[PDB]
């Protein structure tokens, strides 16, 4: 019948974990026959599906590993120690402490209101800072049909650039090379994370 | 600090095999070790830590096992791509201490060097200095004798061997040995010679030159 | 994937100070650490340090305690090593990594995992000048010459600091190409040579050129490698 190979190891519930590190819960118990361990998030059954990461189930080191932790995962997490001559359990309580993210706040290229002659180069700049991964463009107001608007709220505009930075900062940059009548107009620097967006604007005439 | 012991140094193995790489402890360290793999010129790569649990994305033929002093990293069936380095590193203390690592290299058939001599350039030699280069070109296993004479009298202290990692294409060793001299002393003699001793041949083999001469 | 790039490698005189940078991507830099580890030209791995988190305490190898210190700015998500009174001993490849714990109450420690490192830095610690290389042609000759091949090469004398870079043909001749790991010469410059071979009968209509780039002196030499006549 099970019982726990070091108890006094086992007094201890509350564990408190920052953001995107590993959490390991151990129930290292002994019975005859050697019992089975399953484990409970908030008292229903847990399994790797239930977070994004999965779960890492370790039954002979009577362990749950959980990867990257984050918000999500705070709770109860009971191990359920069985065999057909009794049963044990112990409850973990976890705590996961991350900092809250803001809207992207962005910073324009100096310059930026510009004029250019026929064939030359022009670049704007953009710095973008994010604590939450950004979405960034560089847009153009165009027009359809005298349609400097839309139906609705809602400029039309089409995308020149996009990418997903990796990281908070981002130097982000529009090359405007041998420049025609074409490409004088209204550009955006556009930075959208989970919490919002935010966008700089940069004229060109030619 | 904890001292990390791994075993062996190096080995050879092939594509297919069972490889066993030991790492001992000089204290009780629970399970706090992690098994890193490294590249020539890259960084060290994680793939393995608390002695048994696999990082994201890693082969699983790949796997740890251990507790208190004595762990071991197994590759299951050896991929080419696996011919690297493997640290071990424990982190229950600070410092966290790493092994002296694991050479894996790749067995291959004994090949005899192709031996080359090299005289002192006409350029470099105006400048008052002298290099004379021996080379084994191509040769397997890496363990090579290589002896200078000049005119006939053993060299020592004035030459410096570099040896490169195995071929891309057919996994061999080169080496080179270097003999320095003055301008003075290279002209005060005449035959230059290296003398190769390698398993890939029965007897040791003679590279030389006379100084100025064709 | 969280990549890291280290900045700030090069030469300096001994009882010098240089600053490395450690620039990590993503979006965790707070709530985890940097740890930094140096590998000497040739050697093992060595812990130099760690900040954990990047807003928390450090901890120092003994062999480095009072003389080096690692800081980081939250706002670059940029982790740094102040390392001052700098010692020959000190040369080595610097690497940054990530590093979290593994936090568990059945057991008294928290195990730190360093599992993303950077490229590395490397950092020289010598009294010798930035010095670029002489370059000699290693010319193909009946003493080079075996079955129907001939070998040739370069030698790149006496530079420094580290790296050199040497090609052939401009990138386009690879093929049995070998370059051998510096020396370290009794002068206290760095030498090596780059040898390939080559079929022999290509010896006269091809043309053989070694070009052998040293960045911290600024130097690109090229070498033609040619037979010599008598
Ligand atoms: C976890 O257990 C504690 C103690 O019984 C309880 O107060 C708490 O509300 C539980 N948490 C959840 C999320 O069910």
């Amino acid at each position: 019948a099970p019982y726990w190979t070091r108890p006094e190891r086992m007094d201890k519930k509350l564990l408190a974990v920052p953001a995107a590190n590993t959490v390991r819960f151990r129930c290292p118990a002994a019975g005859n026959p050697t019992p089975s361990i399953s484990w409970l998030k908030n008292g229903r059954e847990f399994r790797g599906e239930h977070r994004i990461g999965g779960i890492k189930l370790r039954h002979q080191q009577w362990s749950l590993v959980m990867e990257s932790v984050v918000p999500s995962d705070r709770g109860n997490y009971t191990c359920v120690v069985e065999n057909k001559f009794g049963s044990i359990r112990q409850t973990y309580t976890l705590d996961v402490l991350e900092r809250s993210p803001h809207r992207p706040i962005l910073q324009a290229g100096l310059p930026a209101n510009q004029t250019a002659v026929l064939g030359s180069d022009v670049e704007f700049h953009c710095k973008v800072y994010s604590d939450a991964q950004p979405h960034i463009q560089w847009l153009k107001h165009v027009e359809v049909n005298g349609s400097k608007v839309g139906p609705d709220g809602t400029p039309y505009v089409t995308v020149l650039k996009s990418w997903i930075s990796e990281s908070v900062e981002a130097d982000v940059r529009l090359r405007l090379a041998n420049v025609s009548e074409r490409d004088g107009g209204e550009y955006l620097c556009r930075a959208t994370n989970f919490i919002g967006v935010a966008e700089k604007a940069f004229w060109l005439s030619v | 600090d904890i001292q990390m012991t791994q075993s062996p140094s190096s080995l050879s193995a092939s594509v297919g095999d069972r490889v066993t790489i030991t790492c001992r402890a000089s204290q009780d360290v629970s399970t706090a070790v992690a098994w890193y793999q490294q590249k020539p010129g890259k960084a060290p790569k994680l793939l393995i830590y608390s002695a048994s649990f696999l990082y994201s994305g890693v082969p699983s033929r790949f796997s740890g096992s251990g507790s208190g002093t004595d762990f071991t990293l197994t590759i299951s069936s050896l991929q080419p791509e696996d011919f690297a380095t493997y640290y071990c590193q424990q982190s229950y203390t600070t410092p966290p201490t790493f092994g002296q690592g694991t050479k894996v290299e790749i067995k291959r058939t004994v090949a005899a060097p192709s031996v080359f001599i090299f005289p002192p350039s006409d350029e470099q030699l105006k400048s008052g200095t002298a290099s004379v280069v021996c080379l084994l070109n191509n040769f397997y296993p890496r363990e090579a004798k290589v002896q200078w004479k000049v005119d006939n009298a053993l060299q020592s202290g004035n030459s410096q061997e570099s040896v490169t990692e195995q071929d891309s294409k057919d996994s061999t060793y080169s080496l080179s040995s270097t003999l320095t001299l003055s301008k003075a002393d290279y002209e005060k003699h005449k035959v230059y010679a290296c003398e190769v001793t390698h398993q890939g041949l029965s007897s040791p083999v003679t590279k030389s030159f006379n100084r100025g001469e064709c | 994937e969280v990549q890291l790039v280290e900045s700030g490698g090069g030469l300096v005189q001994p009882g010098g100070s240089l600053r490395l940078s450690c620039a990590a991507s993503g979006f965790t830099f707070t709530s985890t650490g940097i740890s930094w580890v140096r590998q000497a030209p040739g050697k093992g791995l060595e812990w130099v340090g760690r900040i954990y988190p990047t807003n928390g305490s450090t901890n120092y190898a003994d062999s480095v305690k009072g003389r080096f210190t690692i800081s980081a700015d939250t706002s670059k998500n940029t982790a740094y090593l102040q390392m001052n009174s700098l010692r020959a001993e000190d040369t080595a490849v610097y690497y940054c990594a990530r590093t979290y714990g593994i936090y568990d109450l059945y057991v008294d420690y928290t195990e730190y995992v360093m599992d993303y490192w950077g490229q590395g830095t490397l950092v020289t610690v010598s009294s010798a000048s930035t010095k670029g290389p002489s370059v000699f042609p290693l010319a193909p000759s009946s003493k080079s010459t075996s079955g129907g091949t001939a070998a040739l090469g370069c030698l790149v004398k006496d530079y420094f600091p580290e790296p050199v870079t040497v090609s052939w043909n401009s990138g386009a001749l690879t093929s049995g190409v070998h370059t051998f790991p510096a020396v370290l010469q009794s002068s206290g410059l760095y030498s090596l040579s780059s040898v390939v071979t080559v079929p022999s009968s290509s010896l006269g209509t091809q043309t053989y050129i070694c070009n052998v780039n040293h960045k911290p002196s600024n130097t690109k030499v090229d070498k033609k490698v040619e037979p010599k006549s008598c």
